[PDB]
C-alpha cells in the first residue's frame, strides 16, 4: 500500500510514507520537531470531539479554559490549501522470489472527500466485497470474485 | 507484351501511398505499447 502511494501519487506529497525516510528520523531536529507542532497544530484546524455521557456545555466549557490561544492576524484563521496531487498510471514491481506469497495491489484516482459519488462507489465495492482463507461462506459466497476465488 | 502496364503503374501509385500512411501509422503503434520497455528502470536494493 505505500509502494501504491509512492507511485499512484509519485512525484507528489501524497506518495511518501507516514513513518517517513531513514535519513530523516536520523536527523530531525529538537527545532524541527518544534516547528512541525507549531506550523501544524493550530486551531482552527484542530477539532475537539467526544461522545459519551457528558453535556455539551460543560464541555466546551473546559476548552474556552484550556484551549485559549487567541489570534490577531488574519493568517492565523487561515487554512493553508494544499497544492494537487497528480496521479499518474504506472507500476513499481519489488520481487523477491523468496517470500512465500504475492501482494498485487491495483487503483484508479479516487474522486476525493466531498463527491457524493463515493457513496456509489462505496455500494460498488461491497458488490465485489472482500474474501480471505477463514471465511465459512464458502462457494456460497454472494461476491463472484469470492466464489472463483 | 504487357497490356497492363497502365493499370498496373496506377496502383503501383496507390501501394506507395497506403503503404507510407500505413507504415508510419504503426510505427506509432510499435512505440506506443514499446515505450512501456524503453521508458522502463530498475535497482538493485540488497537487504540492510
Ligand atoms: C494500357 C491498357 C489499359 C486498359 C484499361 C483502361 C482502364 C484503366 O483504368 C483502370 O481499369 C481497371 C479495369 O480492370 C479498373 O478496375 C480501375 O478502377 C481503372 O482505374
Amino acid at each position: 500500500f505505500d509502494y501504491l502511494h509512492a507511485t499512484a501519487f509519485q512525484g507528489t506529497a501524497l506518495a511518501r510514507t507516514v513513518e517517513g525516510t531513514t535519513e530523516n528520523i536520523k536527523h530531525l531536529t529538537r527545532a524541527d520537531l518544534a516547528s512541525y507542532i507549531d506550523t501544524h497544530f493550530k486551531a482552527p484546524r484542530m477539532v475537539l470531539a467526544a461522545a459519551g455521557g457528558i453535556s455539551h456545555k460543560e464541555l466546551v466549557d473546559a476548552a474556552r479554559q484550556h484551549f485559549s490561544g487567541v489570534s490577531f492576524t488574519y493568517k492565523e484563521d487561515a487554512v493553508p490549501i494544499l497544492p494537487r496531487c497528480r496521479f499518474t498510471g504506472s507500476e513499481i514491481r519489488a520481487r523477491d522470489d523468496a517470500l512465500p506469497v504475492a501482494h498485487v495491489a491495483l487503483a484508479v484516482e479516487g474522486p476525493g472527500w466531498a463527491d457524493p459519488d463515493n457513496v456509489v462507489l462505496h455500494v460498488a465495492n461491497a458488490i465485489i466485497g472482500r474474501y480471505d482463507r477463514t471465511f465459512g461462506g464458502g462457494k456460497h459466497l454472494s461476491s463472484r470474485l469470492a466464489a472463483l476465488a | 507484351a504487357e497490356p497492363e502496364h497502365d493499370q498496373r503503374k496506377r496502383m503501383g501509385l496507390k501501394m506507395l501511398l497506403i503503404s507510407a500512411l500505413l507504415t508510419s501509422l504503426l510505427y506509432y503503434m510499435k512505440r506506443h505499447k514499446w515505450s512501456v520497455l524503453k521508458s522502463r528502470k530498475m535497482a538493485y536494493r540488497p537487504p540492510k
